[PDB]
């Protein structure tokens, strides 16, 4: 995260930090939707041309943390994967559409203060809230290094899908939204690498609920100037989702 | 499933955070 504040400890209680093993390092974010399985972006599972195609016992999560150097003593939780599901069609050779995975724990994890999970949208939902000009929500570490390190919080505007269109090489589908401020500056806060994974999360007023619209999709360092972050359209999505875990 | 996205410390303690009112502000 870049240009964000520091978000308050419990705010984003399905917030989902993966990590490789081996050597240790923070890979991306995800997010929970169940005690047993975890969303992220496919890209930060499989990526051939930067010889990427983690198995299930190189990675790691950490649930329910809030400081990225600290450890927090019966709040945070650690958890192992049974199993990677990486949807079929991700196209990671064009324009990273599907772009998404579902990652099964291997035990549940125990909902807390500071872990549950965030709702999958329904239609109406999707309906109601996916329109340009509205606001959603990204979390992650502060993507611009430093010392004490509490997650970070950006509030970003999805983004008129001609003005997306023009601002990129890449041909976006249907199954991609983009969101942040125009450069000419609402503001400046915006979604990092490392972020990638993470959850755009959006606030239904009907029924005062958490909905996890968006998935973090392919950023480098927090340097897109000109540029918007793509996010997965999780409502397109959801019926493989569901596929998955009904399945699995 | 049931209880999903209301958080502990927010929404199931009728307390808001810094920020969600920028959200919910822009549903326009
Ligand atoms: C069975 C298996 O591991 N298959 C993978 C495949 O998913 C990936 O596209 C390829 C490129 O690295 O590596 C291999």
């Amino acid at each position: 995260i870049v240009e964000g504040s520091d978000a308050e400890i419990g705010m984003s209680p399905w917030q989902v930090m993966l990590f490789r093993k081996s050597p240790q390092e923070l890979l991306c974010g995800a997010s929970l939707i169940s005690d047993r399985w975890v969303l992220t972006a496919a890209h930060c599972l499989l990526y051939p041309p930067w010889d990427k195609n983690f198995t299930e016992n190189d990675l790691l999560v950490r649930i329910g943390k809030h400081s990225r150097t600290r450890y927090e003593r019966n709040i945070e939780k650690i958890s192992m994967l049974e199993k990677i599901y990486i949807h079929p069609r991700y196209n990671w050779r064009e324009n990273l559409d599907r772009d998404i995975a579902l990652m099964k724990l291997k035990k549940p994890v125990a909902f807390s203060d500071y872990i549950h999970p965030v709702c999958l949208p329904d239609r109406e939902t999707a309906a109601s809230l996916l329109q340009a000009g509205y606001k959603g929500r990204v979390t992650g570490w502060g993507n611009l290094k430093g010392q004490p390190s509490v997650l970070q919080v950006v509030n970003l505007p999805i983004v008129e899908r001609p003005v997306c269109k023009d601002s990129t090489r890449i041909r976006i589908t249907d199954n991609m939204f983009c969101a942040g401020y125009k450069p000419d500056e609402g503001k400046r806060g915006d979604a990092c690498e490392g972020d990638s994974g993470g959850p755009f999360v959006m606030k239904s007023p009907f029924n005062n609920r958490w909905y996890q619209m968006g998935i973090v999709s392919w950023g480098e360092g927090c340097d897109r100037d000109g540029k918007y972050g793509f996010y997965t359209h999780v409502f397109r999505l959801k019926k493989w989702i569901q596929k998955v875990i009904d399945q699995f | 499933e049931a209880d999903c996205g209301l958080r502990p410390l927010f929404e199931k303690k009728s307390l808001e955070d810094k920020t969600e009112r920028e959200l919910l502000e822009s549903y326009i």
